[PDB]
């Protein structure tokens, strides 16, 4: 029984492990984000990247030894947040949603530190994740080594995966609000204000509208 | 609810969360712990009647960690009839079910912050403090009898700074009303140590210094990591105890 | 060759409700100024409010006194609404002492010089016993914006007395703001507009001072903007 | 519902003209506003995070 | 092979270890001893070596 | 940040040994045996190596020539 | 009490008429108030000079055709709308264009008057074909504030004018395009602060910075009457 079966072995402990440097939280809209980035709460980011923080603090000499680095993290001074911002700069993180049906269930993003306890997810990718904002949760892993960084930015980055592996068509198509806004914008009406006046370009069109 | 169905009073009354009058009378005394009512002569027992007193229950922990608090509705000198709602249970008002709160909504897309089923909320709602709930955790420290010796609840705890003792009384229990944080020592307990076999000169040194061979280990409970609140209540259950403890 | 707006009649309908008019507004600046002032007023008006409370017989927010029917939390909720005007000092300590049966209103506060209690009828509590007595000392500070207890907890600064009860600070006096820009027929002009600002406040900041301070803040920031180095 | 709206002296159609709180400009095509009774469920982010 | 926990405020706590080099060290005890290298701390903390 | 790696994969179409050459370069850069040939703008060493690859300055053969030159140099 | 005033005013002036301007330190919510106020004031109320009316010696209505110009009359009006001219002293002046021969009749070929400067001498106006190549016109330019559409003047044209009096929309304000983005910026502990990036396109004459300068100046001038705590 210990060997065979789900609860026993191979499935559970040899194909279904439990990694470190991982987290979970509720997903949220965050419209202001760029397609290639994701909002990440400060406190989880600090907890995850703790050892990086210690390494950089010791490199800069702000702390003599590792215990002093720990104490400096537990006070949380401005320098710590500055170092965290600097280290996070190009380091990408992996986002995963519980039923990973296809390879788009795991994707890499560049995190941006934000307040709050909710993860901010770019809208366009929700269709790929089959994600809905009704209490769905997501897990977040951190690639450590240099090869992992290169792999995340090259193979897994959002901008490199625009076509579905199943068929060639685009996956990231606008879903509901975007198409409604554009539709409203483009439809014409027989008669309104400024019918049939001639404009030298779009810039004065915007001048007129605003 | 601004928009109900009328069934609210039936549900609220039939659940046992409200306090409802059994024999109608007049409210004699009103406090935020008990309501004392003088019975009406009709329902008044001839022999050995007296008056009716309803003690309310204040914040205790429910199974789901929510707060269970009752508020009085009535005032001094008001007449009450059998089957009226004296005290409001959790999330009920004057007999009616009030599960949530009614707010002014507007249906429109506001720069895709309500893109999907997500909801936008105004800072006025948090300012007015209308969606803030109280939760309640319970913690238990158990002192058993080992065969190496019973553990002790004393405040003398090896190699702890006096900061940790500051909030403990002489008996070893937190003061009611103290604000605690993660990692603070909830209660003091000592693990017995045996076969010390100290040298006689070492025993003399221990005697002068006061070091205790019996202790040297701490089984003291600590606040779980990352939870911080106020101690509202303490209870003590003693199976054998020679005498009731101070706190008892 | 321009016009410029002059502050004209300021009607006061009630102690809280006020109408302020600005007559000679150039075309197009009506909405701009209306909205700018609305924003500044709603966001940045400095006010004073109670920050923490100590009552005698109570260890923590959740206990209950004999002879009162409200819970302590409701007492804090009542204190949050107290509208007060402090003139000279930054932190004042008011003292409330009442006994016997009756509604303890805000009027019973010990009358100090520098502090003005705007609404003395504001209820605080109801006693129900002849010998029941409440004493408390309420500490009132000046500030801007909205600061809750839990954020300030990081900066506790010796919150050591367990009798202390922290209250969230709503450091903002203005409740409501509306404006209307309407055609201001000026005797030598065709198309001019007058801005009418209708404001509802808790009755602490006077309209004139509110408008003056808002204009001050906006003008100062605009001054900061005027220069551009390009160096 | 129409009658009750009329008794309050509000548009019978249930839509009002609204001003954008950031910009101050009017929204085209008036929108439905009104009070709805909402509830906060037991799923609190600090427990989940 | 002496474990040195750095409490942080110029005080080291020395405790022996499983890999210490001697059966018993003359001065050391299993409960550990606190030390400070600063003469002023020593003058302020007589419990330290 | 390098938002697209399209030019680097267009330089070497395998898209895999790209990762290897970039790893070799970034490994010579991290352990400070070497120096960047492009003026850095406070980027980390990964994006530096990609920026070097996309400009056509570095590939596997350039790595091989520089390594053998360094080998013969330290040999003497 | 004491507020937080912006520093580090960086300006990336690519393509002199196009300027990006970044302002990282601003207090919560002032991003939209200032961006919108600035945008509206810049766009709707800015003193400038522009072409108002024109008389063609050859055509009586805007749909008639001149022989040998492939471009229609409406195209000529649209090209004349883009002419950015600055006169110093005079309020309303009437320029004449007379050109012959093959090629593009450009703004440089206009008669050189005293107070008026044409910022773009190479702006195309008309294209003239062969062997006839006769173009002559009189364009009247006036000074005014803001934007005035044709429809509002043509409404009040009960004062009958001779045929050929062709009205043109007056583009007085020198700003061609203005936009502002607000984005998150944190001072090491306070995150609810914002950066303002203002993208501005002007029509060559004055650079964007000084335009902004006089905009803020004017707004301060209106506000001056109330501010007195100093
Ligand atoms: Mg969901």
């Amino acid at each position: 029984d210990m060997i065979k079966g789900k609860q026993g072995r191979f499935r559970q402990n040899l194909l279904g492990k439990r990694v470190d440097y991982s987290g979970r939280s509720v997903i949220t809209v965050g419209p202001y984000l760029r397609l290639h980035q994701c909002g990440l709460p400060k406190k989880m980011a600090l907890e995850l990247f703790k050892p990086f923080i210690y390494g950089k603090l010791e490199l800069r000499g702000l702390a003599t030894t590792i215990k002093a680095a720990k104490k400096m993290v537990e006070r949380e001074e401005a320098v710590v947040w500055d170092i965290l911002d600097e280290v996070i700069r190009e380091h990408p993180v992996l986002l995963n949603r519980a039923p990973t049906l296809h390879r788009l269930g795991i994707q890499a993003f560049e995190p941006v530190l934000i307040e709050g306890k909710a993860i901010q997810l770019h809208p366009l990718v929700c269709a790929a994740y089959n994600a809905d904002f009704d209490g769905d949760q997501m897990a977040v892993h951190v690639p450590l080594t240099l090869e992992a960084q290169l792999e995340a930015r090259a193979l897994m980055m959002s901008t490199n995966n625009i076509l579905s592996p199943a068929n060639g068509e685009p996956i990231i198509v606008p879903s509901q609000d975007v198409v409604l806004g554009l539709y409203y914008m483009t439809r014409d009406c027989v008669n309104a204000k400024g019918e049939g006046m001639v404009l030298t370009g779009p810039k004065e069109a915007e001048r007129l509208y605003r | 609810p601004l928009v109900g169905t009328g069934m609210e009073r039936a549900v609220a009354v039939d659940s046992g969360v409200t306090a409802v009058a059994k024999r109608g009378g007049v409210v004699q005394y009103v406090d935020a712990s008990r309501i004392v009512i003088k019975v009406n002569e009709d329902e008044m027992y001839p022999g050995e009647a007296g008056i009716d007193i309803y003690n309310l229950t204040k914040y205790t922990r429910s199974n789901q960690n929510t707060c269970i608090n009752q508020m009085p509705c009535v005032s001094l000198g008001e007449p009450v009839e059998r089957g009226d709602v004296l005290a409001d249970g959790p999330s009920t008002d004057l007999g009616e079910l009030a599960l949530g709160q009614n707010m002014r909504v507007a249906f429109m897309p506001w720069n895709g912050y309500n893109f999907e089923d997500s909801i936008l909320v105004s800072e006025r709602v948090v300012q007015e403090d209308r969606f803030t709930t109280i939760h309640i955790q319970e913690l238990a420290c158990v002192s058993r009898d080992t065969k190496l010796g019973p553990e002790e609840i004393t405040a003398d705890i090896p190699n702890v700074g006096e900061a940790a003792l500051s909030k403990l009384d002489e008996s070893g229990i937190v003061y009611i009303g103290a604000e605690v944080t993660g990692g603070d020592i909830l209660v003091g307990k000592v693990t017995p140590k045996g076969e010390t076999q100290l040298t006689p000169e070492e025993k003399l040194l221990r005697a002068i210094f006061g070091e205790k061979a019996s202790d040297v280990k701490d089984s003291s409970l600590r606040v779980p990591n990352g939870v911080s609140g106020t101690v509202i209540d303490v209870q003590v259950f003693t199976r054998d105890g020679v005498e009731k403890d101070k706190r008892a | 060759e321009f016009l410029k707006p002059r502050l004209v009649d300021i009607e006061q309908v009630s102690s809280t409700h006020a109408k302020v008019t600005l007559e000679p507004l150039e075309r197009g600046f009506g909405h701009t100024l209306g909205n700018a002032l609305r924003r500044i007023l709603l966001s940045s008006m400095p006010g004073c409010a109670v920050t923490e409370v100590e009552i005698d017989g109570v260890l923590h927010e959740y206990s209950t006194k004999e002879g009162v029917q409200e819970d302590i939390l409701e007492i804090l909720l009542n204190l949050k609404g107290l509208a007060v005007r402090v003139q000279g000092k930054d932190e004042v300590i008011l003292t409330l002492n009442k006994s016997g049966i009756g509604p303890v209103t805000a009027a019973d506060i010990t009358h100090d010089g520098d502090v003005e209690i705007v609404k003395p009828q504001h209820v605080i509590c109801h006693l129900t016993d002849e010998n029941a007595s409440i004493s408390m000392r309420i500490k009132v500070q000046r500030g801007r914006g909205y600061v809750p207890a839990s954020t300030r907890i990081h900066s506790e600064e010796d919150e050591r007395p367990i009798g202390r009860l922290l209250v969230d600070a709503c450091y903002s006096p203005v409740e409501r703001i509306a404006y209307n820009v309407e055609a201001a027929r000026v005797e030598q002009r065709t198309d001019l507009d007058k801005l009418v600002i209708e404001m509802e406040t808790n009755g602490t900041i006077d309209p004139e001072e509110a408008i003056r301070r808002a204009a001050t803040i906006l003008a100062e920031q605009l001054e900061a903007f005027v220069d551009l180095r390009d160096v | 519902i129409k009658e009750l709206l009329k008794l309050g002296d509000l548009p019978t159609s249930g839509q009002i003209r609204l001003y954008d709180g950031r910009t101050g400009e009017q929204f085209e095509r008036p929108v439905t506003v009104g009070y709805m009774y909402m509830l906060k469920l037991n799923h609190l982010v600090d427990d989940k995070m | 092979g002496i474990n040195q926990d750095d409490r942080g405020d110029n005080m080291i706590v020395l405790t022996p270890s499983d890999h210490m080099l001697v059966p018993d060290f003359p001065g050391l005890s299993e409960d550990g001893i606190t030390i400070t290298f600063d003469r002023e701390v020593a003058l302020a903390r007589e419990d330290a070596q | 940040a390098r938002v697209t790696v399209q030019d680097a994969v267009e330089k070497i179409g395998n898209r895999f040994d790209l990762v290897l050459v970039a790893a070799r370069r970034a490994r010579q850069m991290q352990v400070g045996g070497k120096d960047p040939l492009v003026p850095e703008e406070n980027d980390k060493t990964t994006v530096i190596a990609l920026r070097e690859i996309e400009e056509g300055l570095i590939n596997n053969q350039i790595l091989d020539v520089r390594e053998r030159q360094e080998q013969q140099e330290q040999e003497a």
